């Protein structure tokens, strides 16, 4: 799934304007923008529903594609197991009991997998829809707001199960959803859509230069601390008058404090300044509303 | 493989057809109505020696079974479009074409099953009563007529539902097109100074004569009629394939 | 509006177990709980859709109630002005031209106020539904997730407008919704529902916020650190699954870090931040899922 | 107040009736069909000096307009339950009661308007032709019968739609209740040795005689029959208020 020089117009309304996309060493990607900017249009282009792409798409025939678009689509009068069997025979290669039982058991819909879908709730149908998407045996999974009708702990549980299946079986996920604080827990990269183009792409592990980590230390320890940081990581700002040292952001503080505790150094303070997706999105999008 | 995708869609569609209680409620009602009408009209309207005339049973059973097979086809083809699960199928070109092939095969099998049902009902009526039996060539010709009628109307309604994406509209136009023309024709054709001219011109528009010969107890066609009807079916199929591979949701 | 000893049961199943409620010196109140615990049952009981109360409800006849439940209810066939006028005449005291003009102008629905509702989107229907709810000119407003499918900017704008209307009209609001970070922005008090009872009631008026420090550590060390820190300092909250322990605000980290170093346990991440409802909600309700 | 809430609900129900195009399509189709049937029957069989009797036109126009008016009443009753806006009207007790009051008033207003429409169609048909004019008492007692029929069936269907909260059942049940008894009586009542007993017992079941008296061009009621009909309407109305104020959604 790649797009190169894609432009799509509806009459006089330009939805997409020369957008490029590529999975380069990343597993989970998030797509963020406003409502009616043409996110669902991107999903349809990425899925295969729209036909007038005006560009080039290079797809191998052996790779399978699984998707979920805005609301679940199911057969109301029939049961969940019927839906699972049908989408396994029609879209996938076939039906296998071990794969379906492991998927069903991990998500947790076994007690009510034999009940009628008409009696389900919204979160149960959304989870079943995700299971139907996985029934395809896809190589790329494309989900449109998978977490809209469930409470935060349930959302967290669903996301943890999704990442776990990403790791036991090789899958690439594209997620567009609101409640961005839940996406930022488990995601590898994010793309921001504005004015028809992908304006910003942020990889959080490598960071941005605005992220800083503030370490405060004693006057006596400044030379040794500077020596250790100069050996190991990159140093951006050092202030002797302040007594404050700024280093690149690190998610885990264990190794850092191990080394300083080994050199008889105890920091006064530690904190990190980082830009989250809420801060970055609001800063970028304040440019057209405010 | 594409073969499994096509056969699973036709097979599961057929499974949903054979697994409903309304299918048997409909067969029981139609069989009861046809048996009551034939027995009541034949055993006392002139006090015969229990002779029964088969033209009325042929025409009545044929009329009810066509209007039911027509609605069963419309429901079958519009189930997926009603719930919007068609979005899951209109992904790649090969699946988009296999979908139409599967729908056509489903239409063929539903027509064959209903023809067998008609045969069973008629065999039971002949077995119970006393008279002179019919011929197998009539039943074979009946099978062909079922196929042409159901295929033509199903492809027309498929094109209309592709253009409109509305299911209530399909139900109304299907019922409207089948039952309005035989009902409207007696009250209007004999009136003008153009009725004979329009009547001769009536042999080339497919809608009028395909619906008109539905209630007839005999059905024979000329070569030009056969070529035009088959060509219309083929053109509708090609047009459907072209629209399905070029429409955007 | 007060509730006293409400106990509603379905056969053998009990949904509410002696609950109480009252708008006590509070203007905006948030209702927080899990999925399917009976939050909507509470809204239907409060609004009046349920008569088999098994309690005492003290309400006045001169005060109107405007509500939003599970999904918007509107005339899809007709127009926006017809819906607006109909619910103002049928439900309210009448139709007011100046009042309706002010509400439409403040919410910003004027460009699309004359086009059919069936051509609307989901957010458009919720915004119109909020205006319909306020059309009754109520004294009590109960809302079931009014901002389900809206972008962050839109949610900020709608809540800010609603807050300014809480001063323009003598209004009192109860909002039950997930995505609590939107809730913490504009609310004075939140109530937490667990097992049919309101377990905790946190009220926030000024920005003191009861600042706290979070220490994170693995399970095999979390047992020892909780005991030691309970023997020394006063502990506020604990999360067992993530090993998150939230003590109060400490200005100097030296005595804690020295004690944990001679104690051989070490933290993964240290920051100081204002406590929130995410911390309280997860603390109360992580026991049943895991 | 309650008076304003009732009058605005009846007013909006009337406004909803007067705006749809199906209302003027139904009046056009019925008037065209009735005029064609009356002209065809009077101008072709016996061939008199254009004498027309008005009993057949009265009965036919009455039956067609009633079956349409019944569907119009069912639609008005089930509008809010189909769209779910009913959940907005069941907040307090006075509104929950005023809802039922407004629905009853709307049924009365639609019936009065519909009676006026029937008057206009019959006056214009009588005006076009020549013959013996009817009497005003026929139209007045016909209006009373219109009111009684529509109120009885609307309240019964109102109770069923409150109990079940499903719309497709209401439409099918209404069609079944109006149309099943005239269809079943010729094919079934003449069979039993208990038929005379069942026929005498038919004078107290509301369904049988209200539907039976539909074909007749004049209605005739006994005192006991009148008493039981009014008592039945009052019991259904009282039961509706009691159940609407005791049902939990």
């Amino acid at each position: 799934m790649k797009l190169e020089h894609i432009t799509k117009k509806y009459g006089s309304n330009v939805v997409l304007n020369d957008i490029d996309f590529d999975f380069g060493d990343s597993r989970i990607v998030g797509l963020i923008g406003k409502n009616g900017v043409g996110k669902t249009t991107v999903m349809k282009v990425m899925n295969g529903n729209i036909i007038k792409f005006d560009g080039k798409v290079d797809i191998d025939n052996a790779d399978n594609i699984g998707f979920l678009i805005e609301h679940p689509k199911l057969y109301d009068n029939k049961s969940g197991l019927y839906n699972l069997k049908l989408f396994a025979q029609v879209l996938g290669k076939g039906f296998d009991k071990a794969y379906t039982d492991k998927i069903i058991d991990a998500f947790g819909m076994r007690p009510y997998i034999k009940k009628k879908v008409k009696k389900y709730s919204m979160g149960m149908k959304q989870k079943l829809a995700i299971a139907v998407s996985l029934m395809n045996k896809p190589k790329f999974l494309i989900l449109d707001e998978p977490t809209n009708g469930m409470d935060p702990d349930g959302s967290i549980d669903v996301l943890t199960t999704i990442k776990s299946l990403v790791n036991e079986l090789d899958m690439r996920i594209l997620i567009s959803s609101h409640k961005l604080e839940d996406i930022e827990l488990i995601c590898d990269r994010a793309v921001f859509l504005r004015d028809g183009h992908f304006v910003q792409d942020v990889n959080m592990e490598e960071g941005v230069a605005s992220d800083t980590t503030i370490v405060t230390v004693d006057h006596k320890d400044f030379d040794r601390t500077e020596k250790y940081l100069a050996e190991h990581f990159q140093l951006q700002n050092v202030d002797k008058a302040d007594g404050h040292l700024m280093i690149n952001a690190q998610k885990n503080y264990q190794v850092i404090l191990k080394a300083l505790s080994e050199l008889d150094i105890y920091p006064k303070y530690i904190e990190t300044r980082k830009s989250s997706l809420r801060d970055t999105y609001f800063n970028i999008n304040q440019r057209g509303d405010k | 493989r594409g073969s499994h995708r096509i056969l699973n869609l036709v097979k599961y569609d057929l499974y949903s057809i054979f697994k409903s209680p309304l299918t048997y409620l409909a067969i029981l009602v139609v069989s009861s109505l046809i048996a009551t009408q034939s027995i009541l009209m034949a055993n006392s309207m002139d006090n015969p020696k229990h002779i029964i005339v088969y033209g009325s049973v042929f025409a009545a059973a044929k009329w009810l079974l066509l209007i039911i097979g027509l609605m069963f086809v419309v429901k079958t083809i519009t189930r997926d479009f009603s719930q919007g699960t068609i979005q899951l199928y209109m992904s790649k070109v090969k699946t988009r074409v296999g979908y139409i092939i599967s729908k056509t095969i489903s239409i063929i099998l539903i027509s064959i099953l209903f023809a067998l049902i008609h045969y069973v009902i008629l065999i039971v009526v002949q077995a119970s009563s006393n008279g002179k039996n019919l011929a197998f060539s009539k039943y074979v010709d009946n099978l062909w007529f079922f196929l042409i009628f159901l295929l033509f109307f199903g492809l027309f309604l498929f094109l209309i539902t592709l253009a409109s994406q509305k299911t209530a509209m399909i139900f109304s136009l299907g019922v409207f097109l089948v039952l309005i023309v035989p009902f409207i024709k007696p009250f209007i054709t004999f009136i003008p100074r153009y009725g004979e001219k329009v009547l001769d011109a009536f042999d080339y528009i497919p809608f009028a004569y395909l619906t008109d010969k539905m209630i007839s107890s005999n059905f024979d066609f000329s070569n030009w009629q056969w070529v035009i009807s088959l060509g219309s079916i083929v053109i509708f199929f090609i047009l459907n394939i072209l629209y399905v591979a070029k429409k955007d949701i």
